[PDB]
This record gives structure tokens, C-alpha cells and sequence, in this order.
RNA sequence: GGAGCGUCGGGCCCAUACCCGGCCGUCGCCGGCAGUCGAGAGUGGACGGGAGCGGCGGGGGCGGCGCGCGCGCGCGCCCGCCCCCGGAGCCCCGCGGACGCUACGCCGCGACGAGUAGGAGGGCCGCUGCGGUGAGCCUUGAAGCCUAGGGCGCGGGCCCGGG
RNA sequence: ACCCACCCGACCCGUCUUGAAACACGGACCAAGGAGUCUAACACGUGCGCGAGUCGGGGGCUCGCACGAAAGCCGCCGUGG
RNA sequence: AGAGGGCGUGAAACCGUUAAGAGGUAAACGGGUGGGGUCCGCGCAGUCCGCCCGGAGGAUUCAACCCGGCGGCGGGUCCGGCCGUGUCGGCGGCCCGGCGGAUCUUUCCCGCGCGGGGGACCGUCCCCCGACCGGCGACCGGCCGCCGCCGGGCGCAUUUCCA
């Protein structure tokens, strides 16, 4: 008899993607190869993101491309995003771009092809650069879904500000005892 | 091409035969040293102890540096305080063992254990035996048999451990970089005490098996390894 | 002389009789059937000493002996003739079963067959 | 009762609503009927528009 | 799908995933938001703070149309009318500034998020905040009000 | 593809044949008749098909073109060997190796012709 | 003159505990393999001038970074070569690559495996009907039924023989 | 796998229970039947499509529906959510 | 009629008999052997096949080699032409290229400041040839090399067959 616990020994973590999707398996069995055959950590960075989910891969808004871009010294690279890439109407000059992605919405792919610039599939990414060499991994927002609004410290526990589940807001949906002073207490 | 590139493959070759037969050569010369060092280490005790007899005097040996501690009950209904301490020994299966150098803090979590353990202070030949029956080595967290000085020297080589009898001197003479050798050895696993124990539950003082027997833990690893 | 499979190993099986069902014995309505136990008190389901053993995972077969007939093959159930061409280039390690429901004329379609290609039938001498 | 969050919910089925459901199977017979009795007037109305006034 | 849910893996199961020491009674708790107040308060006012209780003023006869002024900001302005108006302009060499009727693309009032790109405008709108007022000036423009 | 419509066709096409714990697949110009993605023949833009000649005596090599699939009328191109044994499997080699036509396959190839000559010959007692 | 009681020896007895080995599963390994050298790896390769037995004349270190299977060499004759795998013949081969590769595949190393309530995963387990699909099976005998017949699977179950 | 013998092991299941072989209840035997369903609403997770949008209803245009009470299309494509 | 008028199939409980075996600790059960039965596979030697080789016997025809024909592959000179990606030139399709636009113009036209249609303009989609480049499985034609098949020749130190 071994006293271990057996309690965390298998790790949660994915393996291949839950999707059945043809052309995303082709993606995975080539940066499979790379992530295992390169020394690149890009590949491996990469490969674990074909994995995720739709939730864990969010969207990269055209805006937010741009600006990681403008900041200093990677310029003349490519831009690299196993999410989608989205349009930004709230932004109007659109540098020349090297793009990387799974999707490309296709507003945001006329800005950026109209700018000049370059779309890549991941396929096309590899054979351009198999170790991943000058690029820009970015991400989208992991905590833009509106659902994290709702986790946290729970409504009405002190020094919380944790959007609760309501049917529907207005001047008698909560609002009473328990949030204003004149009404029993507040948090 | 093609004349000059296998030259130049069997010259690799070559360099290769050459570097072996080197790293063999110094094995083979650290072995020699190491068994002049431990001549000289137990002659030099008696040595001190006669001239001390000479005079109306005594030679108060030094207090052991290392010992070897074997896990002597099981793994059922065992306090929360000596069960943490046990698998800070790595002692978590009965009769598994393990070399720990001592030192107040040391010695007192050994005490914090005493009615669970078996221990003391092993002899040379104790160090040969466990290391070349039951060498392990952790090897990526995979227990590892050291067949080879290549694991050995893979692991520990960047601490001039380069073989199993640099890493048997490093255990016994508790060098500088003891808790590295001894942490690579994964515990060792022992058999049952062959022709039996006293008593498990009492005391080696009191007749048992428990405790500090200092030198008498010699006996009990040639019946269990 | 029969047809020899490619590797005739000895097949060595941890457990040969049937695990039967805690209690088929002594009732007409249980069936032999296994049936995990899943009784408060149970006898069998908490490992008591002397009673009907449990199946594990344990007793599973070695990999390279699993499906091995006594003969040597693996069975593969051949349905009509065009299906045994499949077997056509195992023949030394899979043999041909004939269905149950398959006609005593074409059976014997199937046999002559299989016998050109050298792949082991498993219930030839038979229809008639 | 409630376990742990979630929006603390009126659901309005406390009368006998089984009695009162009303399905739609019908709907694509009655899709057709309009249609065709909208081809009908029509005809009817023979140079008039369909439309109406 | 059947085939997929619990209930196929729970046959030959005693309890049916529901315990044997307590079981799966009818309604244990009373039905529905019963004990809002009394045996489900703690519930009740750590996820619903607010709940209970009267707040702010009646209003009889509400018919939302009245109080209806969708929003819109200076963020995405230019969104309204087609590029090339934003873009005969920034050329043109008059010092025009196209107009942007905000009430034809559907938004009563413009408040004032975001930069303006520097570029003049005429917006016409129903109503505007300070910010935007000052924002759409600023670039060298004009605000219109309209009925 | 080749790669893309092997993802299509796996686990679902009509020539496939799992059952009692072995899987086959009888699509034609598949020596092996293996559901492998290497020994395919709808598959690949090259392929091998050892076919036994409807004569009774003899094998047919069934190469493809490459020329033009899309017309499969046109895309396959037979070729009777009906030689000493030794010697059909020699040029079924070189038609497969000194072309360097699919050489991954070859030697299974070299094994189904001479099942097939196997097979028609007289039997037994 | 214990087969009693108190103190102690040797010796022997056996648990699912410990050790070694087999086999099954699970977990872990940034695990391996889409076809390449390489085992404390501590380079490989142009290419130009100048030359040659020269070399890089550094620690009782006991040694790893440098040395004795060649660097230049045997052949053509001090000068030239030091040549190509459609052929070096291979323990490594970078020219092309499994018997192997259903990449949801295949393979290797370690570790571990009680379980109610409960949870999750996988079931080429099982029932009935539908779209597809098996140039499936079936009066030369389907379903069901029965079987001291033959087998497979850890098992749910399954397949064959005879009736 | 049928029967028999012998050595060792071995109390009857289900269940509520801190505790069941119980002097606790249910159960003579066999066959067939027999219990976590569907609708609605919410939440989180996952898969797919599109993405500052998205949406399909409801309605309409295309057929006697064999398959169709499907399928397709709509400045209704967005009244509206 | 092993379908006989409540009759297709005809399970189990339960009963009768026939056969076999047993029998003082109620029966039944798990593990482990033994004995007997039932069938099943044999063997009237199972010495099981397959390569390659050596030998001694018979056997027909060819490989090797060219020659003529067909078909296939692969290649570069991209040689010649079809084919299409990115770029530049034609402002050439632009009216013989259409849709879209809150871009413009009511110098226009038609219908009643508005509707429809022209006409500018912008965005998008198509012709002409030249140049550079990815020369891309997107094809043809010749030439080359290689492969395979058919037919010619090659009569036997080759060539398969058979025992
Ligand atoms: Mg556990
Ligand atoms: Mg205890
Ligand atoms: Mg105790
Ligand atoms: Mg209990
Ligand atoms: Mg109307
Ligand atoms: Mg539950
Ligand atoms: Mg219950
Ligand atoms: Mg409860
Ligand atoms: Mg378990
Ligand atoms: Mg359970
Ligand atoms: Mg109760
Ligand atoms: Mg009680
Ligand atoms: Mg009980
Ligand atoms: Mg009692
Ligand atoms: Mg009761
Ligand atoms: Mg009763
Ligand atoms: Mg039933
Ligand atoms: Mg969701
Ligand atoms: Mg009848
Ligand atoms: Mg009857
Ligand atoms: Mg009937
Ligand atoms: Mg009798």
C-alpha cells in the first residue's frame, strides 16, 4: 500500500480539437508535426490554440490588430490570430497588414486587402515560416463575453459589483431591500 | 564528395572511440582514489583511537553525518503529523528507505517519526549494496535502473558526478552536493526482512525494530536488500 | 494438412469459466447473464472470501492473443463470395466463418472459393 | 427550490394551459388555402388589380 | 436524443442518481420562490439583492413610444452615410462638409463617445449631448437640431 | 485533396466493411484491401490495382494516368501480364519502381500477384 | 519432566502487505513516428591565398577542450587525382523511403489499480423505427424456438454446428 | 460446457439503517407488462454559421405535394427581437 | 396433421416417462483437481508447409539481345503553343462590361418640387499585347531517357515447367 492521492493525477487539459471539422483536423495534423519536429514554441503555442474552443478563442477586432501592430519596432511582421479577425467601424485608416487566421469577416477582409494588405491561411503561414520566425501572436479578449459580468463574489456580498441574473432591468426588477439604504440594508 | 565526406564521418567516429576510452580511463582513476580515500578514512579512525588509548585519554569518534532510514509500519491510521514527515523522507511504502544526512533538523523529524521508522548509520559495504542492487535513478520522473554511467553522468555530471562510484562517494562522505545524488536516487525499494523482525510496534532499545540501532541497521539491510 | 496460420503461439488465458450472475443459480428468472451487483449488503459486490468473483479488466487478454482462435486465425464472419477477396491477402492470419443464414448452395460457392485462395474456412464441412 | 443562481423565474403554467394549447400543423394547408383562394378572387376581379382599391 | 442522455447510463442503478439516504420526493422546498423570506432567504438576498420591497414612483398608462431616442455615438458616425461622402471630403478643396442626417439612419439622439476623425460635419439630429456638441465643433462642424 | 477527401470518406464509404473486429475496404486498385489512407484507390492521384485476368490465367496491372481524373472513363489503363511467374512479378516491378510510379506501394504489389498466380493453378488432392 | 505461569533462545508456518517476473487496464512523459544518425554531444560546410609532418607543444589533473583507425592517401607518376550510391553495399546513409502510417493510426518508457451516495468517459454491448449504404442474406429455408456440439470476448454480449 | 467425487472456502437476496444471516419488512414459481418523460423558461459548457451585427418568425412569391404538408426565394431581410 | 376444427410458431414455470449419474449432516454455490459421460477434431505417420541452392531425371519455349508497333511514366530546353497567379503597360472592355452608391448634374429626355430613364463620377467586375515572376498536377505538341504489352526474330552451357 502507497500513500499518494489519485486525486488530481489525470490532467483536464485537451488533446486534439472537440470539433469534427475536416479542414481544421488538416491544420492540426500539420502543426502537430511542426510543434513536434520544430524547436519552435510558436508551433506549440499555435497547435494548443487549435484545440480551444470557440469561447477560448475570441474574436480580434481590426482595431485591436492595428494597435498591437503600432506599437514599436514590429513593423514589417505578420500578424498571427487562430481566432477570427473582425472589422472595426469605429476605426477608418487601416495600415497595410500581414495576417494570419482561421476567419476573416468579410468586411475586414476588404479593409485590409483594399490597404494592401496580405491574408494568410495556416497552411500558407507554415511553409512561409515553419518556426514561426517574426510574428506576433496576438489574442482576442478572453473576458469580453458578457457572461463574466455574472462571476465573481455574488450580488448583494459586500464590495461586489457582480451583475445579477434578472428577467428583465428597470425601476421594480431588484432594486429594493438589499441595494438601498431605506430598504433594510446594502452591499 | 563523396571520399572526402566519409573521411570525414570515420575521423567523427574516431573522435568519438577516443573520448569514450578517455571518460573510461578517468572513471577508472576516480574508482582507484576513491578506494585509497576510504583506506585512509577507516584507518585513521582506529589510528586516532589507539594513540587516545596510549594516553589515559579517550577518542570521541564523530557524531555520523548519514543514515539510512527504512519505513517499518504501514499506511493504514497514521497521524497527520508523522504521515507529512514520512512523505518528506519519500517513505510513503513500507519498507522503502532512503540515505539522510543528519542535522538537528534532520535528526528531530526523524524523531517526529521514531515508531513508524527503522534507521541509523549505514557502513560502506551497506552504500555499495543498495546503490548496485537497487540503483534507480529519476530520470524525467521516470524511475530509471542505472545501467549505464551515461544516466548517471546525464544527471548529475554537472556536479563531477560521473559514474556510479562517484555518486556511492558522494552518498557516504556527504559531499557538497549530497542532497542532488540522493534526491536522484529514487527510494529504494526494499524486500521483507528476511528471517523475520523482532517486533515492529516497540522500540529497538525495548527489543523492537523502531528507532535508531545506529550500527545494527547493517544487519537489518543485508536481510531485506 | 490443414492451413497453417503465419504465428501459432500459445494463447494463455487468465480465467477460462464463464462469470456467472450472483444468484442465477438459485432462480429460474436470473439469467446467467453477468450482472454487476449493486445491493447495499452484497456479499458478492464488497469481495467477500468464497463467492462469485467479479469481473475486471484484470482478466483481460493478452493483446496479441485476443480473438485468437485455438487454431491460430482470428474468425471473420463472410457473408457471400465476393466478400472473402478481402481475406485474400491475410489468409495466414484471418480465416473465413460462413453465415448461419446463408443457402446450402452458395455455401458451397464460398468453399471452393476460399480453397482456390488458400484462405481457412471455420465451418465448411457442414450444410451438405 | 433555488440552488445558486439564476433569475428567480415566474413561469405561467399553473392553469390547465393543456387544455388551451394550440398547435400549428395546420399552418402550411392554411398557407395554401389563402393562396389559393387569393388566385380565385383574382380571377374573379379580371382586369381589376389584385391588390384591392 | 435519448440515446445521449443520463438516464441510459443510469438503468440497472438503484436511486437513479438521486441518493438512498434522502431520496427524489416531490417538492421538498415548497413550490417555486416559496420561502423568499423565510427557508430560502439566504438565496434569495446572496444572488438576488433587492428582491423584496417597493421602489421609486407608479406610472399608469406607460406606452413606450413617448419616451423612444435611440442613441447614437460619434464613434461610429461616418458608419451612416456611405465612404464616399467621407471621402469626397478630405479632397474637394471647397471646405464643404457633408451633411449626416442621424433621424434617417434611425437614432434621435447623438452623444459623444469616442474620437471624431478631422474632418467637418453637418449632423442633423433630434437632440445631442454637451460632449457631443463640443466634440462635433471641434473637428470644424456644425450640429442641426430638428423636429 | 487526396488528404481532404480521405477526412470525407474514412469512416463512412460504401466499399468499407468493419465487423467482427477486423475493418476491410473493397474499393478497386486497393492491393491490401486495407481502409488505409496509403492503400487507397479512389484516393490518390497514383494508383496501384492487381486484378487477376478474367481469363482465369494471369494478372492485370491497373495503373492510373494522371492525365485527367474528373474522367474516369479515361483515367485507368490495364495491362494483362500473363507470364512465368518469375517473370510477371519482375515487370510488375518495374513498372512500379524504374517509373517511379507509387513506390511506397510495390512490394505489396509484388505479394497480390503472386497470391493471384497462387490461386490459378490446379488445387489440391 | 506441560499442551500451565514468568523470563529467554535458535528453527520453522502464511495475508490480497514487501521483493522479482509475467499479463490486463488507467495516468503521465512539452514522449516517439508524415521518414533520418545518433547516445555525458560538446558543430557542419563553402571558398581563397599561403604551405606541411604539420598539427592548438594549456592541470599528479587524476579529467570533461581536443588526441592516436590516418589529416596525405593509395593509385595514376617531384606533379595529378582525393572521382558518380540508378550503385557506398550498407549500424547510417541528409539521392528515396516501413512489413508500420484506419495519424481518432501505430510505437516506446515510467508510475499506479478498495469503493456506498454521487459524478464523468468509453461500449465493433443490447432493443425497435427512419435516411443512406452493403450488385448483403433468404423456399437449395427468414424470424423465432430448442440444444451433455465448436469458439470468441474482462463483460454487456456475440458468432458458428445440429434440430 | 453435462454428471459425480473429494479438500478448502462459503449464512438470502432486495431495502431503510450508526448496525441486517437476523427473532426488521417485501419475495411460493414462471411468462409478458412495468418507473426520470415531454413542453416551456432560465443558466453554464460544448459544436457549427455569420459577426457590430445577427435572426426568422409571421406573411408572401414558386404546384396538382407522389416523395412536399418538404425544398427554394423575398427593397418583406427586417416591422420586430 | 412432428398443421386434426380454440388446429401457424409453440418458450418458461410445472408434470410424465426414457437414459445416465449420485445420495445419512436441507439443498445450492466459489476455488482447485480427479473420474465418468457426451459430442468435436484426429491419425490407420501429422511428421506441417514455403523460399533459395546442389544433384540426378524428364519438359516445352524463352528470357538476354536487337528490329517493328502500341501504351504509360518522368524530364528539362519551358523549345513551340494552350493554361492561370502576383505585378507593370495599354485607359484598351469603359458607350461594343454590368451592377452598387445618401458621389454629382434637374445644361439632358420622359412622366407628373418628386418618380422613371439617360448623362457624368467613384467602387467593383473584362479585352489587347509585351515584360518579369510563382512554371503552379492546368494542359497539349515534339525530343530525350526509362518502363511495360503485342508481334517479329534468337533452338538451346540460356528458359521456364514437373516430379
Ligand atoms: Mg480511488
Ligand atoms: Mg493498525
Ligand atoms: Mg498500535
Ligand atoms: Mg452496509
Ligand atoms: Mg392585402
Ligand atoms: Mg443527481
Ligand atoms: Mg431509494
Ligand atoms: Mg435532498
Ligand atoms: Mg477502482
Ligand atoms: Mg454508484
Ligand atoms: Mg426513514
Ligand atoms: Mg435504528
Ligand atoms: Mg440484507
Ligand atoms: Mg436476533
Ligand atoms: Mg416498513
Ligand atoms: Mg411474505
Ligand atoms: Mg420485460
Ligand atoms: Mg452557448
Ligand atoms: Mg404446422
Ligand atoms: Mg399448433
Ligand atoms: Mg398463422
Ligand atoms: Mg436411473
Amino acid at each position: 500500500g502507497v500513500d499518494i492521492r489519485h486525486n488530481k493525477d489525470r490532467k483536464v487539459r485537451r488533446k486534439e480539437p472537440k470539433s469534427q471539422d475536416i479542414y481544421l483536423r488538416l491544420l492540426v495534423k500539420l502543426y502537430r508535426f511542426l510543434a513536434r519536429r520544430t524547436n519552435s514554441t510558436f508551433n506549440q503555442v499555435v497547435l494548443k490554440r487549435l484545440f480551444m474552443s470557440r469561447t477560448n478563442r475570441p474574436p480580434l477586432s481590426l482595431s485591436r490588430m492595428i494597435r498591437k501592430m503600432k506599437l514599436p519596432g514590429r513593423e514589417g511582421k505578420t500578424a498571427v490570430v487562430v481566432g477570427t479577425i473582425t472589422d472595426d467601424v469605429r476605426v477608418q485608416e487601416v495600415p497595410k497588414l500581414k495576417v494570419c487566421a482561421l476567419r476573416v469577416s468579410s468586411r475586414a477582409r476588404s479593409r485590409i486587402l483594399k490597404a494592401g494588405g496580405k491574408i494568410l491561411t495556416f497552411d500558407q503561414l507554415a511553409l512561409d515560416s515553419p518556426k514561426g520566425c517574426g510574428t506576433v501572436l496576438l489574442s482576442g479578449p478572453r473576458k469580453g463575453r458578457e457572461v463574466y459580468r455574472h462571476f465573481g463574489k455574488a450580488p448583494g456580498t459586500p464590495h461586489s459589483h457582480t451583475k445579477p441574473y434578472v428577467r428583465s432591468k428597470g425601476r421594480k426588477f431588484e432594486r429594493a431591500r438589499g441595494r438601498r439604504a431605506s430598504r433594510g440594508y446594502k452591499n | 564528395n563523396f571520399a572526402e565526406l566519409k573521411i570525414k564521418r570515420l575521423r567523427k567516429k574516431f573522435a568519438q572511440k577516443m573520448l569514450r576510452k578517455a571518460r573510461r580511463k578517468l572513471i577508472y582513476e576516480k574508482a582507484k582514489h576513491y578506494h585509497k580515500e576510504y583506506r585512509q578514512m577507516y584507518r585513521t579512525e582506529i589510528r586516532m583511537a589507539r594513540m587516545a588509548r596510549k594516553a589515559g585519554n579517550f577518542y570521541v569518534p564523530a557524531e555520523p553525518k548519514l543514515a539510512f532510514v527504512i519505513r517499518i509500519r504501514g499506511i493504514n491510521g497514521v497521524s497527520p503529523k508523522v504521515r507529512k514527515v514520512l512523505q518528506l523522507l519519500r517513505l510513503r511504502q513500507i519498507f522503502n528507505g532512503t540515505f539522510v544526512k543528519l542535522n538537528k533538523a534532520s535528526i528531530n523529524m526523524l524523531r517526529i517519526v521514531e515508531p513508524y521508522i527503522a534507521w541509523g548509520y549505514p557502513n560502506l559495504k551497506s552504500v555499495n549494496e543498495l546503490i548496485y542492487k537497487r540503483g534507480y535513478g529519476k530520470i524525467n520522473k521516470k524511475r530509471i535502473a542505472l545501467t549505464d554511467n551515461a544516466l548517471i553522468a546525464r544527471s548529475l555530471g554537472k556536479y563531477g558526478i560521473i559514474c556510479m562510484e562517484d555518486l556511492i562517494h558522494e552518498i557516504y562522505t556527504v559531499g557538497k552536493r549530497f542532497k542532488e545524488a540522493n534526491n536522484f536516487l529514487w527510494p529504494f525499494k526494499l524486500s521483507s526482512p528476511r528471517g523475520g523482525m523482532k517486533k515492529k510496534t516497540t522500540h529497538f532499545v525495548e527489543g523492537e525494530d523502531a528507532g535508531n540501532r545506529e550500527d545494527q541497521i547493517n544487519r537489518l539491510i543485508r536481510r531485506m536488500n | 494438412a490443414a492451413l497453417r496460420p503465419l504465428v501459432k503461439p500459445k494463447i494463455v488465458k487468465k480465467r477460462t469459466k464463464k462469470f456467472i450472475r450472483h444468484q442465477s443459480d438459485r432462480y429460474v428468472k436470473i439469467k446467467r447473464n453477468w450482472r454487476k451487483p449493486r445491493g447495499i449488503d452484497n456479499r458478492v459486490r464488497r469481495r467477500f472470501k468464497g463467492q462469485i468473483l467479479m469481473p475486471n479488466i484484470g482478466y483481460g487478454s493478452n493483446k496479441k492473443t485476443k480473438h485468437m482462435l485455438p487454431s491460430g486465425f482470428r474468425k471473420f464472419l463472410v457473408h457471400n463470395v465476393k466478400e472473402l477477396e478481402v481475406l485474400l491477402m491475410c489468409n495466414k492470419s484471418y480465416c473465413a466463418e460462413i453465415a448461419h443464414n446463408v443457402s446450402s448452395k452458395n455455401r458451397k460457392a464460398i468453399v471452393e472459393r476460399a480453397a482456390q485462395l488458400a484462405i481457412r474456412v471455420t465451418n465448411p464441412n457442414a450444410r451438405l | 427550490a433555488p440552488s445558486r443562481n439564476g433569475m428567480i423565474l415566474k413561469p405561467h403554467f399553473h392553469k390547465d394551459w393543456q387544455r388551451r394549447v394550440a398547435t400549428w400543423f395546420n399552418q402550411p394547408a392554411r398557407k395554401i388555402r389563402r393562396r389559393k383562394a387569393r388566385q380565385a378572387r383574382a380571377r374573379r376581379i379580371a382586369p381589376r388589380p389584385a391588390s384591392g382599391p | 436524443p435519448s440515446r445521449l442522455r443520463k438516464t441510459r447510463k443510469l438503468r440497472g442503478h438503484v436511486s437513479h442518481g438521486h441518493g438512498r439516504i434522502g431520496k427524489h420526493r416531490k417538492h421538498p422546498g415548497g413550490r417555486g420562490n416559496a420561502g423568499g423570506m423565510h427557508h430560502h432567504r439566504i438565496n434569495f438576498d446572496k444572488y438576488h439583492p433587492g428582491y423584496f420591497g417597493k421602489v421609486g414612483m407608479r406610472h399608469y398608462h406607460l406606452k413606450r413610444n413617448q419616451s423612444f431616442c435611440p442613441t447614437v455615438n460619434l464613434d461610429k458616425l461616418w458608419t451612416l452615410v456611405s465612404e464616399q461622402t467621407r471621402v469626397n471630403a478630405a479632397k474637394n478643396k471647397t471646405g464643404a462638409a457633408p451633411i449626416i442626417d442621424v433621424v434617417r439612419s434611425g437614432y434621435y439622439k447623438v452623444l459623444g463617445k469616442g474620437k471624431l476623425p478631422k474632418q467637418p460635419v453637418i449632423v442633423k439630429a433630434k437632440f445631442f449631448s454637451r460632449r457631443a456638441e463640443e466634440k462635433i465643433k471641434g473637428v470644424g462642424g456644425a450640429c442641426v437640431l430638428v423636429a | 485533396s487526396a488528404h481532404l477527401q480521405w477526412m470525407v470518406v474514412r469512416n463512412c464509404s460504401s466499399f468499407l466493411i468493419k465487423r467482427n473486429k477486423q475493418t476491410y475496404s473493397t474499393e478497386p486498385n486497393n492491393l491490401k484491401a486495407r481502409n488505409s489512407f496509403r492503400y487507397n484507390g479512389l484516393i490518390h492521384r497514383k494508383t496501384v490495382g492487381v486484378e487477376p485476368a478474367a481469363d482465369g490465367k494471369g494478372v492485370v496491372v491497373v495503373m492510373k494516368r494522371r492525365s485527367g481524373q474528373r474522367k474516369p472513363a479515361t483515367s485507368y489503363v490495364r495491362t494483362t501480364i500473363n507470364k512465368n511467374a518469375r517473370a510477371t512479378l519482375s515487370s510488375i516491378r518495374h513498372m512500379i519502381r524504374k517509373n517511379k510510379y507509387h513506390p511506397d506501394l510495390r512490394m505489396a504489389a509484388i505479394r497480390r500477384a503472386s497470391a493471384i498466380l497462387r490461386s490459378q493453378k490446379p488445387v489440391m488432392v
